[PDB]
């Protein structure tokens, strides 16, 4: 029925995102993980899953230059919110050396405001907790 | 004294903030009492650490690239090794993003840091043998294609089993 779609690059797929997906799953929230490193050819199957997801969670590679990454990988994910206007989008800037300002600027330009960030003071576990709580609040919303 | 204690032995603030933070959250979720290593070598007294290890029932020895930079961490492993030989604790080697043979034979970046830290130290040989023997205990592997969340669940399972068995 109702579910959540997590989007990310491959480098975090098997680490941070797996914890994120496990946490939602413990909380009884079905979810699927889409890898955006795939080109637009195999990605055509994944477009289907994102579109019917109630909550779309974008886990961004925050250590990287947004100009070298957004259009190439995540534009296609954000463009699934058009088809489903009920869908809400959550954004995560994940990384141990964030280009914080460059990314905040990119997210503003695309019109995204619901934002979570890596911080040196908090564990990735705490970060996951904060995201699960946000999703849950949005999930029945 | 606490007596369903699991000792988590490792080094690295980055490892503490990431993978270990999930492992710790899952153990607490299952009401298992854990003791976290002095991962920064912020100087918890060595005798307190070695005593905590001895009071444990389980030790998770998480080998990462930074394990061999710390003389204190290597002393902890020696203590691990000594205690298993007297049978007071179950030890589970965890290989975080390195191959076990790398640990066993002190290869690559892992051994270079070891050799640098132990240069001209009398206890070098005894330490060398511990690294050669601890990876023969069954243990758990985490490589870059491993699903970490699954590995966390796998470790927690091993701990539950070991605790029922005591």
């Amino acid at each position: 029925e109702e579910f959540v779609c997590i989007s990310c690059v491959e480098e975090v797929r098997y680490s941070f995102v797996s914890h994120l997906s496990e946490a939602l799953r413990r909380k009884g929230i079905n979810n699927v993980v889409v890898d955006v490193d795939i080109d637009d050819l195999l990605f055509k199957e994944s477009q289907a899953k994102i579109e019917k997801a109630g909550v779309s969670v974008m886990v961004l590679p925050g250590n990287c230059d947004p100009s070298e990454v957004w259009l190439d990988k995540f534009a296609k994910v954000l463009e699934c919110q058009r088809n489903n206007k009920d869908q809400a989008v959550v954004s995560v800037l994940y990384g141990d050396s964030l280009l914080r300002d460059q990314w905040l600027s990119e997210l503003d330009f695309r019109g995204l405001s619901r934002i979570h960030q890596s911080r040196k003071e908090c564990s990735d576990s705490i970060l996951v907790e904060e995201i699960v709580r946000d999703v849950y609040e949005t999930h029945f919303y | 004294p606490p007596q369903h204690q699991v000792f988590i032995n490792f080094r690295g603030a980055d490892l503490r903030r990431r993978f270990v933070s999930h492992l710790v959250t899952a153990l607490k979720l299952n009401n298992i009492n854990v003791f976290i290593d002095d991962y920064e070598d912020r100087g918890q007294p060595l005798d307190v650490l070695l005593k905590r290890i001895e009071e444990s029932k389980i030790v998770l020895a998480i080998f990462s690239g930074n394990y061999t930079e710390s003389v204190w961490c290597v002393r902890e492993l020696e203590k691990i090794k000594d205690c298993t030989d007297e049978g007071t604790l179950v030890a589970i080697p965890i290989f975080y993003k390195l191959e076990p043979s790398t640990v066993r034979d002190l290869k690559g970046k892992f051994g270079d840091r070891f050799r640098s830290m132990a240069k001209g130290d009398e206890r070098k040989k005894k330490w060398k043998e511990a690294f050669n023997l601890i990876p023969n205990i069954m243990g758990i592997i985490i490589d870059k294609k491993s699903v970490e969340s699954e590995k966390v669940n796998e470790i927690v399972k091993a701990v539950k089993t070991a605790l029922t068995g005591i």
